[PDB]
RNA sequence: ACGGGGAAUCAGGGUUCGAUUCCGGAGAGGGAGCCUGAGAAACGGCUACCACAUCCAAGGAAGGCAGCAGGCGCGCAAAUUACCCACUCCCGACCCGGGGAGGUAGUGACGAAAAAUAACAAUACAGGACUCUUUCGAGGCCCUGUAAUUGGAAUGAGUCCACUUUAAAUCCUUUAACGAGGAUCCAUUGGAGGGCAAGUCUGGUGCCAGCAGCCGCGGUAAUUCCAGCUCCAAUAGCGUAUAU
């Protein structure tokens, strides 16, 4: 007997065809035009919408006025909202089965790094995130998979403590400096 | 530079203590070590920094921010009554013995093999 | 089903459990005869001795002679046929050598081109056998 | 007889493998595979041959 | 075949597993007998016999790791003869003592979560939306990719102090200082006839060696062998065997 969790879940699930061709393109398209870094994370979204999907269609087999349904059913429609992938004038139960895939990418943080235009490219955006130079909320974050919600959204931007805020030179910028004027004096 | 704020504070007549979590706010510096949080409350209640058990800092990701546990005691012979031997230690005032835990053991059960007042022989 | 009874449910229960044995993959899973001809016992791999090392023919017009070597387990004490795999790696192998043997992956079935072989060596001496083939490691003498 | 053992491999002429500039790896190995897939893609009419295609 | 709560896998039904941290049971080498106590047929308690084995001065005496470590053996198959009672609790005459229960470290690609191995700019370019030109070309209002072309900008791996952390440490987090242009601080594992994603490339071999789960390939121009080149898939993982 020891005090821990074992309680170990598994994010994703490996697709059943393994070369289908038509079906590594579009994945392809999200990884390039998400800027990715592996089939795993791409079929990791797929996986966490694949339960929403289904727990969706449980409780449109119970009837309505049914407490169960009326309770988890828009308690669903909370956490949907309150991430920007569903749309407050749009809640109700049966627009979550129309809800695709990209929607949920696009409120990945790394994507809004790009969608506000603090960053050149998409792939520049996730060596910001890598590099500690953004915040969300007065809170460095390290993760370019975080889920930005809707009402932290705006208050996206650098760092305090980063060059590209307002903030300390780099390691190379510090560097271009002391043999610039150690050169000169 | 560094500010403090308390939080979840409440007072122990039943420990003759006053108890609260602390939060310190050192932005682009390390995080302050205990002994000078200890002064920092002395300021802040009124106190001597002697009787300011503070423990259990942690920073959170990204630096800035620190959120420890202090008690206040009413008196030093309180601090020393009731508090856990080993956060003494941490002042310089008690000190254990340097006995390791092995050596008792062996000398535990050889005292057991005689009966009576050589017990105290085979020890050393 | 045939019957529908309402309370058939032994005479439908009991009829699966007979059918069942008509099963060829269950009757060898449910069935010690399947399990004590196995030389291995159960176990994915097995460890035996090395004792010749002899060739065995092709069959059918696909003709070559394939290198094999004729391992005496030391769990059991059973004498079974492994199949050194790859190309050039008899030399590897020489007479008493304790070598880790694993299935063909048939699953007791004879492979393709040799006939009644259904064991592969993977190790030699403790190194893999593929080490030894890139050159990643070295017989030890 | 098992005398002729190992006889191609050891009578394959040598070449030594010639250094080659490391490939990106990572996201940039994806971010290189989706550009030369999908953007730098020119309509031509006829059957794509394939990528390592070489007739 | 310890049982169950459960676990794996599934459309709906099912199938298979459950020695394993929770509950219940059973047992301390094998059987048996019993003392003490409220409670035991107790084994880190006794008495036998059986098996095994230690010390001996040869008269005797003594033993039970299916406790924590560790060793041997067995095998395809499994870690340190570490630190501590601070936490969790328990026991005692007890605020005070003890607890290999337990906790904390070490080993640990069992497995699970997160996530680096580069980003940007210029130049030559290869092009694309636009105007003229029946073409040719042109500028780039706008770009797109490619190139040991050049350029400074950003950080962590690591080194490394201080603090925090803790029973004392360690790890993470925090702070400094050094720390990258083939950013050599270099990503492997498999495959490229079909199934099945991906070369009728080059050399060697010549039904030999070998490949191949299956169909098959190889007897002198091998898309299947051995290699080089290139490419494909998954990516800190991937292949093989076996059970399901």
């Amino acid at each position: 007997p020891v005090a821990r969790s074992w309680v170990c879940r598994k994010t994703y699930v490996t697709p059943r065809r393994p070369f289908e061709k038509s079906r590594l393109d579009q994945e392809l398209k999200l990884i390039g035009e998400y800027g990715l870094r592996n089939k795993r994370e791409v079929w990791r979204v797929k996986f966490t919408l694949a339960k929403i999907r289904k727990a969706a269609r449980e409780l449109l087999t119970l009837d309505e006025k049914d407490p169960r349904r009326l309770f988890e059913g828009n308690a669903l429609l909370r956490r949907l909202v309150r991430i920007g992938v569903l749309d407050e004038g749009k809640m109700k139960l049966d627009y979550i089965l129309g809800l695709k895939i990209e929607d949920f990418l696009e409120r990945r943080l790394q994507t809004q790094v790009f969608k506000l235009g603090l960053a050149k490219s998409i792939h520049h955006a996730r060596v910001l995130i890598r590099q500690r130079h953004i915040r969300v909320r007065k809170q460095v974050v390290n993760i370019p998979s975080f889920i930005v919600r809707l009402d932290s959204q705006k208050h996206i931007d650098f760092s305090l403590r980063s060059p590209y805020g307002g903030g300390r030179p780099g390691r190379v910028k510090r560097k271009n400096a002391k043999k610039g004027q150690g050169g000169a004096g | 530079t560094v500010t403090i704020r308390t939080r979840k504070f409440m007072t122990n007549r039943l420990l003759q203590r006053k108890q609260m979590v602390i939060d310190v706010l050192h932005p682009g510096k390390a995080t302050v070590p205990k002994t000078e949080i200890r002064e920092k409350l002395a300021k802040m209640y009124k106190t001597t920094p002697d009787v300011i058990f503070v423990f259990g800092f942690r920073t959170h990701f990204g630096g800035g921010k620190t959120t420890g546990f202090g008690m206040i005691y009413d008196s030093l012979d309180y601090a020393k009554k009731n508090e856990p031997k080993h956060r003494l230690a941490r002042h310089g005032l008690y000190e254990k013995k340097k006995t390791s835990r092995k050596q008792r053991k062996e000398r535990k059960n050889r005292m057991k093999k005689v009966r009576g007042t050589a017990k105290a022989n085979v020890g050393a | 089903g045939k019957c529908r009874g309402l309370r058939t449910a032994r005479k439908l229960r009991s009829h699966r459990r007979d059918q069942k044995w008509h099963d060829k993959q269950y009757k060898k899973a449910h069935l010690g005869t399947a399990l004590k001809a196995n030389p291995f016992g159960g176990a994915s791999h097995a460890k035996g001795i090395v004792l010749e090392k002899v060739g065995v023919e092709a069959k059918q017009p696909n003709s070559a002679i394939r290198k094999c070597v004729r391992v005496q387990l030391i769990k059991n004490g059973k004498k079974i046929t492994a199949f050194v795999p790859n190309d050039g790696c008899l030399n590897f192998i020489e007479e008493n050598d304790e070598v880790l043997v694993a299935g063909f992956g048939r699953k007791g079935h004879a492979v393709g081109d040799i006939p009644g072989v259904r064991f592969k060596v993977v190790k030699v001496a403790n190194v893999s056998l593929l080490a030894l083939y890139k050159g990643k490691k070295e017989r030890p003498r | 007889s098992l005398a002729r053992v190992g006889k191609v491999r050891g009578q394959t002429l040598k070449v030594a493998k010639q250094e080659k500039k490391k490939k990106r790896t990572g996201r940039a190995k994806r971010r290189m595979q989706y550009n030369r897939r999908f953007v730098n893609v020119v309509p031509t009419f006829g059957k794509k041959k394939g990528p390592n295609a070489n007739s």
